[PDB]
């Protein structure tokens, strides 16, 4: 009734921002005791909805979005447990298409330095198949003029 | 093109950025025509009539008499204009919608004047239908 009531809203920063920020800003410590057997359902699909509001936006937006279902504070754990799992594996495009925002803003910059390098050092170890699977990957390189 | 679309928050952060931007004369308007249509887009949904009808109509005649001195185009211009002045005289009825003061009730005496209840409240909508009208 707050997100499926947004699809027919058509914007992707406001009314869905709202309908889905709340959710682990103010750490529901109240309605986790109900939807408490929901867990990975409740989470990943208010993490799933955080990215496809602005999947296609970026900007700021993108990298606080990284910033939800990023793996920042901690970054080996994740991994360490999966390899590739079929929902944060979608999540590897949506931090880097912020790139092309910021690194629209400067030619080396934290998001695509920091990202390029993690995605070769995962690389040496089935780097194929996620190289192919992501063209994004690929309109990346441009920008510092190595064609 | 993002405008009849419907998106909104997306045209949000762009309409920021074009305001912003494009720092002419003909800018100020180009960018209003876009927060006008957002207008009718949000009418759409409830309570707008009272708010973002406000936020755009505002400015829509205040730097607007200093503009495009015509000079040429301005139909596409002043009619979203009087889509935000439809947008309300149809609307307001009365009340409610009057509901917050110092400033509000104000607006329609000075539109109503140039093109404090009972000036509105007894005689509103011989000025709001005009106002529009003109």
């Amino acid at each position: 009734k707050q997100i499926t009531q947004s699809a027919l809203l058509a914007e992707a920063r406001s009314d869905y921002s709202e309908a889905a920020k709340q959710y682990d800003e103010a750490l529901n410590k109240q309605d986790w005791v109900d939807g408490e057997p929901t867990e990975a359902e409740k989470d990943f699909w208010e993490l799933a909805s955080l990215d496809c509001y602005n999947h296609l936006a970026e900007w700021k937006s993108l990298e606080y979005c990284s910033t939800a279902s990023i793996d920042s504070e901690n970054p080996p754990d994740l991994n360490k447990i999966w390899s590739e799992p079929f929902y944060q594996e979608t999540y590897l495009p949506y931090m880097i298409r912020s790139k092309l925002k910021l690194l629209l803003q400067g030619e080396a910059d934290q998001s695509l330095l920091t990202f390029i390098d993690k995605a070769m050092h995962g690389e040496l170890q089935k780097a194929i198949l996620e190289l192919h699977y992501s063209q994004e990957l690929s309109l990346l390189y441009l920008l510092q003029d190595d064609v | 093109s993002a405008r009849k679309q419907n998106n909104f928050s997306l045209a949000m952060k762009l309409l920021k950025e074009l305001h912003k931007e494009s720092k002419t004369r003909d800018d100020w308007l180009v960018s209003w025509v876009q927060s006008y249509c957002r207008l009718s887009h949000c009418r759409s949904r409830s309570q707008g009539c009272s708010e973002q009808v406000l936020t755009v109509l505002k400015t829509v005649s205040l730097l607007d008499e200093n503009n495009v001195s015509s000079y040429l185009s301005k139909n596409i211009l002043a009619f979203r204009d009087q889509n935000i002045l439809l947008g309300t005289t149809y609307r307001i009825i009365a009340n409610a919608l009057s509901s917050e003061p110092a400033c509000l009730a104000e607006i329609e005496e000075d539109k109503a004047r140039r093109i404090v209840i009972a000036g509105l409240y007894q005689r509103a909508f011989q000025h709001l239908s005009e106002a529009v009208q003109a």
